[PDB]
């Protein structure tokens, strides 16, 4: 078959009606430019893998998403990030859940793929051995926004 | 939530999944995002599955994986798993969301059973399409 | 490792695993017996599954949902389905170790692909069998 | 058919040649023990979900079983436990990765199953969900068995 991408930010109750016009362009410009970057690489022969972990990354990048930059808050007003990535070539998969220090955790999940025996590695072991391999240590405070905070403050007040 | 899937022009399919999880999430919870077959699932042989809903259904029933055994073991078409899946065993379960998915011969779903799914999908050298909202 | 799988007189299936992981592990290392669909699951349906062995291998391979969805889309009986999963799917991985199953007309199975695998299994009123070794 | 239970104690390299009989004998003892009690409990109409609950709570507190007391060490010479619980009437799971402090995470994964609407709980925020629902807090050590300990120096060595 012909080379193809899809991605998602998510599913749930967006209201069309507590949306604008122009709010809605922000994610509709969020998500062509990721397929577009997407398209390109596979046009010009990149793997399905290399694509899907750098299409993740800049949704990840992208604060109107939750994952990543502009993820939600948990009940204590912290960050605790997962991802899973799979090669369905080798069936070969990696996997991070309950991180916090890690900028973006499909590029830690990937390393455990890549750079392990493992396909899952869960907290401060996941962060300790992403560190090991030289990924950067970020504070979770980086995530934060005040669109997801409102949020937070929105469910609680 | 977000998520990837793509088939590569050598054939090859993977599938990438990424979250913060839910606002007001007790400390320790895990959905469905980083496990294998539940939010995330990609075999050659069959299909590349990224999920986004209620994460624990999506877990109980493995959903990414089942679209997979539906097609590999079933014979269902993507359209076919995907209905199945999405728009009846998840909300038999009381579970809400969607899946993006790519099977081997280049078919794409993008199942959702709620109001919207910020969704976006192109072939290779072609126009690419957004969508938010149902058609 | 160890797990349980058990058909009720009420006809329901249950499962059950529980690990200490591996000697020497990487601290934060997950396997697949805290992971539904990879080593343990049950429906009643088809099956109850729990196993043990190369944790990343039954991930990647969904071992305990991938014997449910070979019998229930599959047609394939439990002796099928096991063989399948343990003695040709998992090795193909690199994967070793086994699994007990239980389906919901009361069939056993203890299939693996080890040297030996600590097991028992009884019918409620009857004397137990106990194993360690191959037969 | 007939109600019916199994139980296994861990596939891999168990090795004949460097056993005795009587070694056997405590494994097989322990599996018959288990295996007879779950197989009592069904003749009594006891549930499926209680019945194998109760078999791996034993399998864990048995020292022979890596899995609660008995445990395997990590290479930091500590403990980590895993465990997951399935319901095939209702299809409900819990399931609980990475936790130190709790003496049986079988009946831990029950508790997520039963008194959240989760399915999986890892690390310290597992631990503190079933503490705050009166799950003991045990010494991380209670698991430590001197087998498993000369089995990570063996392992440190290769
Ligand atoms: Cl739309
Ligand atoms: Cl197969
Ligand atoms: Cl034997
Ligand atoms: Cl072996
Ligand atoms: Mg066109
Ligand atoms: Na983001
Ligand atoms: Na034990």
């Amino acid at each position: 078959g012909k080379a193809v991408i899809a991605i998602h930010g998510g599913a749930g109750a967006i209201s069309r009606a507590q949306m604008s016009l122009q709010q809605e362009l922000r994610y509709i410009e969020a998500l062509s430019a990721i397929v577009e970057t997407g398209q390109k690489m596979l046009e010009a022969g990149e793997s399905a893998l290399d694509v899907v972990t750098e299409a993740v990354r800049l949704l990840e990048e992208c604060p109107l998403f939750n994952a990543g930059i502009g993820a939600v808050f948990t009940r204590d007003e912290t960050h605790e990030l997962d991802a899973c990535v799979m090669d369905g070539n080798t069936l070969k998969a990696g996997a991070v859940a309950g991180v916090s220090h890690l900028r973006n955790p499909v590029l830690a999940a990937r390393l455990v793929m890549e750079q392990s025996p493992h396909v899952m590695m869960i907290g401060e072991g996941a962060e300790n051995f992403a560190f090991a391999r030289g990924m950067e240590r970020v504070s979770p405070e980086i995530f934060s926004t005040s669109l997801r905070y409102e949020q937070l403050l929105a469910a609680r007040k | 939530t977000v998520g990837a899937v793509a088939l590569d022009l050598d054939g090859n399919l993977a599938a990438a999944t990424s979250t913060g999880g839910t606002t007001n999430k007790l400390p320790g919870r895990v959905g469905d995002s980083p496990l294998v077959g539940a939010g995330c699932y990609a075999n050659n042989a069959s299909v590349a599955v990224s999920c986004t809903g209620t994460g624990e259904v999506f877990i109980r029933a493995l959903a990414a994986y089942d679209i997979a055994a539906l097609m590999d073991y079933g014979g269902l078409s993507l359209a076919e798993a995907c209905e199945r899946v999405v728009m009846e065993k998840l909300p038999a379960l009381g579970g809400s969301g969607g899946l993006i998915a790519i099977d081997h011969e280049g078919n794409v779903a993008l199942p959702f059973n709620t109001e919207g799914m910020y969704r976006a999908w192109g072939y290779a050298g072609d126009t690419p399409t957004t969508g938010i909202y149902r058609e």
